[PDB]
RNA sequence: AGUCGGCAAGCCGGAUCCGUAACUUCGGGAUAAGGAUUGGCUCUAAGGGCUCAGCCGACUUAGAACUGGUGCGGACCA
RNA sequence: CGCUACUACCGAUUGGAUGGUUUAGUGAGGCCCUCGGAUCGGCCCCGCCGGGCCUGGCGGAGCGCUGA
RNA sequence: UUAGAGUGUUCAAAGCAGGCCGCCUGGAUACCGCAGCUAGGAAUAAUGGAAUAGGACCGCGGUUCUAUUUUGUUG
RNA sequence: UACCUGGUUGAUCCUGCCAGUAGCAUAUGCUUGUCUCAAAGAUUAAGCCAUGCAUGUCUAAGUACGCACGGCCGGUACAGUGAAACUGCGAAUGGCUCAUUAAAUCAGUUAUGGUUCCUUUGGUCGCUCGACUUGGAUAACUGUGGUAAUUCUAGAGCUAAUACAUGCCGACGGGCGCUGACCCCCUUCGCGGGGGGGAUGCGUGCAUUUAUCAGUGGUGACUCUAGAUAACCUCGGGCCGAUCGCACGCGGCGGCGACGACCCAUUCGAACGUCUGCCCUAUCAACUUUCGAUGGUAGUCGCCGUGCCUACCAUGGUGACCACGGGUGACGGGGAAUCAGGGUUCGAUUCCGGAGAGGGAGCCUGAGAAACGGCUACCACAUCCAAGGAAGGCAGCAGGCGCGCAAAUU
């Protein structure tokens, strides 16, 4: 049973643990579970713990201060190459990728290059000024079809006054019959 | 008079309160020709479910009952009289049901016996869901 | 949890019903939100449609509004003075519709006196000493004094509505339902209904 | 039950659709649109039962995702879109033109228009709602709120809108005189002209509608669509002009056409 | 289980609110049986006189909050 | 009246059993509220400085502030 | 579903199809009470009107408020 | 096809039942060649269940550095498939069963002017006065592990967004109201009156909440829709696009989409309400009520109407026209059987509606659930264990046990 961070005993509890727990990964949305996980406090009853050094010693140890791995992955990120390689805001970009070259039994060596993602390319810009340009039509629809539709009630002002003009004229000759 | 209650009781929509130098009642037309009476545009009393000088709308049936009892206060009880019938013996039975109808206090004086007219509409309470919208005096009764 | 259904009531003979099927989910009721008076805190719940009430737990500032002079700002409440449904919200105060507050007076006599421009409070004896609401007496121009002026046809207000500016506490009436929208919005009492009300809270004195 | 539904038993389909009840057990379902479930016909039908384009569902799913059928000047790929009354269903591929009207019976009929009378079609509008900034809309009975109407379009009229400009062009007044076109309840598919109305406060208003051959019956006001001036419309009706000749009369012209062709 | 035998001792006990059987001479049985409550404190409501408002006057009931190591008919009475 | 068989009835036994509905106690669990503050941050603070007050790196502590 | 129209499933129970040297058609109709809605009829059966006339009509005379059309426009 | 016959007597005519007669299912017995249809664990046990399966899902168009395959024209990143994972959506439909339930469910009829609604469809989306694209985690993956055991997961290194946060130029150059410095014109002995402009700052989109003021378009009727003013704007903050793919033609402009959202309609509903309708029972005649029973006022809560709930008042409400109580071998209806005309009986059962997943209860997520092929308890029952623990719900399809007169292929 794993233990989790701040619980304040060394015993075992169950907790109702949820979207954002530790020692749990829910299965469907929304689903919450008992589980018995084990106090923060360190004891004798445990099996394993888990230790990281924070500060190295000045003795080397053959196990962990020997043998180094390199980064799994670069950044992928666009902005994120620019922190990493003191690049401006304006300089290309593209060629600064951490590409890694991979070799292996039965194919030639190729290198894989990662999909650079949040960078400005012409396919944005040209997006960019697809929805400037609906917001252009918009307001050219709203002006022309409120103008059209003002000199189109205006056609029945004159239009519905001018049939009144005949109500109250006949409601004098209405007065002399 | 009025004003009987913890709370300030008034029409919720005019605005008694304009700076001066009596009062605008509100009165709306119910519909369906039934004329709104004297008494619920001259008269004082404040009811926020009258039909005539309340927040409830008039819609779905219109039926009609007799009076039977008044104890209830600002609310009546009518009974419909209906001829139920039967397919085998080829007969009627006669059936009741009384419900209860909010009487708005626009109808001052009636009385055991009348002919009411009710209106369906929102839900006011547990079991009232008619509204009185106009009373015809009983046969005769002009005394 | 507390439901609010009709069914598990009696009926209009008498008779009791029998449940045919359980508890449901949109005849779901919550616990009440009993909002107070202190620094700002509220907590939003998601309804049925994906949507959000405001459950107001602490308000300390309203938008209340001043019917006869056309004009609102957003005070701060003081107390509550009159609860007409229980007794027992003015105790332990607790904002609902339709509840006596009490508002600060000061966002509208600086209203009024820079409208009107008159001693509006300020009992005699006194005078103000920063000397910004003497700028807001005097130095108009004659052109805007005929239109300024012209408003003396309507600065008189009540004798109960000013003695309350004396002490700077306004009587205010609660109209948002704030354990539902989580402000706490209002009017200003006048006239016949504030009259009314001062009748209920002397008579509580005794 | 727990929500909406999302099946549709073969024996609950509405009857005019004329499906056989020993294929199965279900019913395409019409997924919501611009017409009721009643009322639609999903367009799985039109192809399938209807023109026999189509044999089984997933035929005309393969049509149908060709961009091959295109609704009111739009095309749609979803098998159960509802085309309800008086939609055009053009088809580019035979250059052919399709309107929903009903038939003389409750049953849809298979209607084919020139081109030119495929660039628009009537609607009935519902209601004259007010935009947010006295901007005047209408609703149609398919679900098209157009904004900026004429004012003198009110709620219970027809209008000539063009389908892919999406604009009103011309508008027919309700009054007694213009046609009609009942959609709903018994005389459902009947044409003919209105000769009175009856006002019912509250409940619905009852319209009498004379046929062209004089036998004259009635229908509540919202299963009316006018659809001309006077006695001349503005659509090609199908055959029989929507008379609803007697069952006496569906025997003699029937066996009339048996020794007539031979 | 002692003993001829529950002898002696013990339990029960006030009040408020509930609830109360067999049987019966219809009156009873009956405080049947069986439950719950009970302190302190701070309040609210109701119950009157004298000239609508003002001025006097007493006790009592019900309800609410807070609070104590669940203790409250704290002894007495029973 | 007597023999045999069967079916119901009365009947001491404060009979028994199984359901149902409950009064009163105790009351799991969730939810809400009032708190709680494990742990994770960022800012600020200066020292060491490469570029021309802004910046990138090293450490600190008040946790001074703030957030989860 | 029942009744029922059409239709040689080889007949029938069925089914909703099928028919002609691309066309021609079907997939109808009736009943579905009781209650509610709509229009007509006025026998039958209820119920009401005016006999302390607070009766009906016909014109009136005064009283109070009020759409106002009017006072050329401004009160 | 509206039909009767035997049996009381020594014999007769009657009343009258018994027994025949014919359907209709349920079981059962005997028998059985063909062929087309077709019911089938409802009745007793809504009793218990081994095992297996029954809900997952990728387009050119959210995330692709798994060589896991694979193209070479590469250095201008990613050919192009693509497991996995993140994200999105669905899992609330269907299927099963009939225990509960007697104005309840349900049916017809209407209301929602008393409410919510994913999706689809159509509208809206530079109105608002101050960026050529921002921030840091995390999964897959590498490595280290634990426990007898699970669809248990812990720790450490990385790494994406249509995940999670943050946030602008533009439109935007002024307009429109409020403060109004100030200036100008006529008349007046003169203060005075009228006609004006006006710097500067402020407020100025919708949605939200409240208050007040007039009648664009509506209804049978609004406290409707729209309009104006004064403010409010929830940090557990309402929007106003920091997305994606194909063609590409002319400093930058343009097509076709995809996705995304606030809001109004629309569809799909859902949820409450209106009127009328339900079997047997009086050896059930009064019932309900300060433990809401019936109303009033004001609130609380709820999506909204309402004793739904709370407080304060009133003393009501139902019943011989059968209330209330009990029973039901009662889910309701469309229907089924049987009939001359009337009826009688059945309706667990494929359609609609309801209810429920062993019994009650509580709840997360979501537009929608009080969900059970989702969680949390308790009760009952039961599995695995290393004895520390873990795990379960066939009234889904099969199948087994049980139960029975009684019902099929893992």
């Amino acid at each position: 049973f794993p233990m989790k961070q701040g619980v304040l005993t060394h015993g075992r509890v169950r907790l109702l643990l949820s979207k954002g727990h530790s020692c749990y990964r829910p299965r469907r949305t929304g689903e919450r579970k008992r589980k018995s996980v084990r106090g923060c406090i360190v004891d004798a009853n445990l099996s394993v713990l888990n230790l990281v050094i924070v500060k190295k010693g000045e003795k080397d140890i053959p196990g962990l201060t020997d043998t180094t791995v390199p980064r799994r992955l670069g950044p992928k990120r666009a902005s994120r190459i620019r922190k990493l390689f003191n690049l401006s805001k304006e300089d290309d970009v593209r060629q600064y990728v951490v590409r890694k070259p991979l070799n292996k039994e039965g194919k030639k060596p190729r290198t894989k290059a990662p999909k650079i993602q949040r960078l400005v390319t012409p396919r944005v810009l040209q997006h960019k000024r697809r929805r400037i340009a609906l917001k252009k039509q918009r307001t050219k629809k709203n002006k022309e079809e409120a103008a059209e539709y003002a000199k189109l009630l205006a056609k029945r002002m004159k239009e519905a006054k001018e049939k009144r003009q005949e109500q109250i004229a006949k409601r004098r000759r209405l007065s002399s019959l | 008079d009025i004003q009987t209650e913890r709370a300030y009781q008034k029409q919720p929509t005019i605005f008694q309160n304009k700076k001066r130098v009596k009062l605008p009642r509100y009165y709306k037309n119910i519909g369906l020709g039934f004329k709104t009476p004297k008494e619920a545009i001259e008269g004082t009393y404040i009811d926020k479910k009258c039909p005539f000088t309340g927040n409830v709308s008039i819609r779905g049936r219109i039926l009609s009952g007799v009076v039977t009892k008044m104890k209830m206060q600002r609310t009546i009880v009518i009974r419909r009289d209906y001829l139920h019938y039967i397919r085998k013996y080829n007969r009627f039975e006669k059936r009741h049901k009384n419900m209860s109808v909010h009487l708005s206090p626009c109808f001052r004086d009636v009385q055991i016996g009348d002919i009411v007219t009710v209106g369906e509409c929102r839900p006011l309470s547990k079991t009232v869901r008619f509204n009185v919208l106009k009373v015809t005096k009983a046969a005769g009764t002009k005394k | 949890g507390i439901s609010r259904d009709n069914w598990h009531k009696r009926r209009k003979t008498g008779g009791k019903r029998k449940p045919y099927h359980k508890k449901r989910k949109y005849e779901l009721g919550r616990p009440a939100a009993n909002t107070k008076i202190g620094p700002r805190r509220i907590h939003t719940v998601r309804v049925r449609g994906g949507n959000k009430k405001y459950r107001a737990l602490r308000l300390d500032v309203g938008n209340f509004s001043w019917g006869s002079e056309c004009c609102t700002r957003k005070t701060r409440i003081i107390d509550v003075v009159y609860n007409a449904s229980n007794n027992e919200l003015v105790r332990t105060k607790t904002l609902v519709k339709n509840c006596i507050v009490l508002i600060d007076s000061t966002p509208y006599r600086q209203w009024y006196e820079s409208h009107y421009a008159l001693p509006l409070g300020r009992k005699k004896g006194a005078k103000l000493t920063p000397e910004e609401e003497e700028i807001l007496n005097k130095k108009r121009s004659k052109k805007i004094q005929k239109k300024y002026d012209e408003r003396k046809k309507n600065a008189k207000i009540s004798s109960l509505l000013e003695e309350q500016f004396q002490q700077g506490k306004l009587l205010a009436c609660i109209a948002s339902r704030p354990g539902q929208c989580g402000r706490a919005d209002g009017y200003v009492l006048e006239g016949k209904e504030l009259e009314f009300y001062l009748r209920k809270i002397k008579a509580r004195k005794g | 039950a727990r929500g909406p539904k999302k099946h549709l038993k073969r024996v609950a389909a509405p009857k005019h659709w004329m499906l056989d009840k020993l294929t199965g057990v279900f019913a395409p379902r019409p997924s919501t649109g611009p017409h009721k479930l009643r009322e639609c016909l999903p367009l799985i039908i039109f192809l399938r039962n209807r023109l026999k384009y189509a044999l089984t569902g997933d035929e005309v799913k393969k049509i149908c995702m060709q961009r091959f059928i295109k609704i009111d000047g739009k095309v749609r790929t979803d098998i159960t879109y509802p085309a309800g009354f008086m939609d055009v269903i053009s088809i580019d591929k035979t250059g052919e033109n399709f309107r929903l009207i009903y038939d003389t019976k409750g049953r849809f009929a298979v209607h084919r228009i020139t081109p030119e009378e495929a660039k628009y079609k009537l609607c009935k509008v519902r209601k004259i709602f007010v935009g947010t900034k006295g901007i005047p809309h209408l609703v149609t009975h398919d679900a098209r709120t157009i904004r900026y109407p004429d004012p003198l379009i009110k709620v219970n009229d027809t209008i000539q809108i063009d389908l892919e400009t999406g604009k009103i062009t011309d508008f027919i007044k309700f009054d007694t005189g213009n046609l009609c076109m009942v959609t709903g309840g018994a005389n459902l598919g009947r044409i003919g002209v209105i000769t009175n109305r009856e006002r019912h406060p509250g409940s619905f208003d009852v319209v009498h509608v004379k046929d062209a051959n004089g036998n004259s019956f009635a229908t509540r006001l919202s299963n009316i669509f006018v659809i001309g001036k006077g006695n001349k419309p503005w659509i090609s009706l199908p055959r029989g002009k929507g008379i609803r000749l007697t069952i006496a009369e569906e025997r003699d012209k029937r066996l009339a056409a048996k020794q007539s062709s031979g």
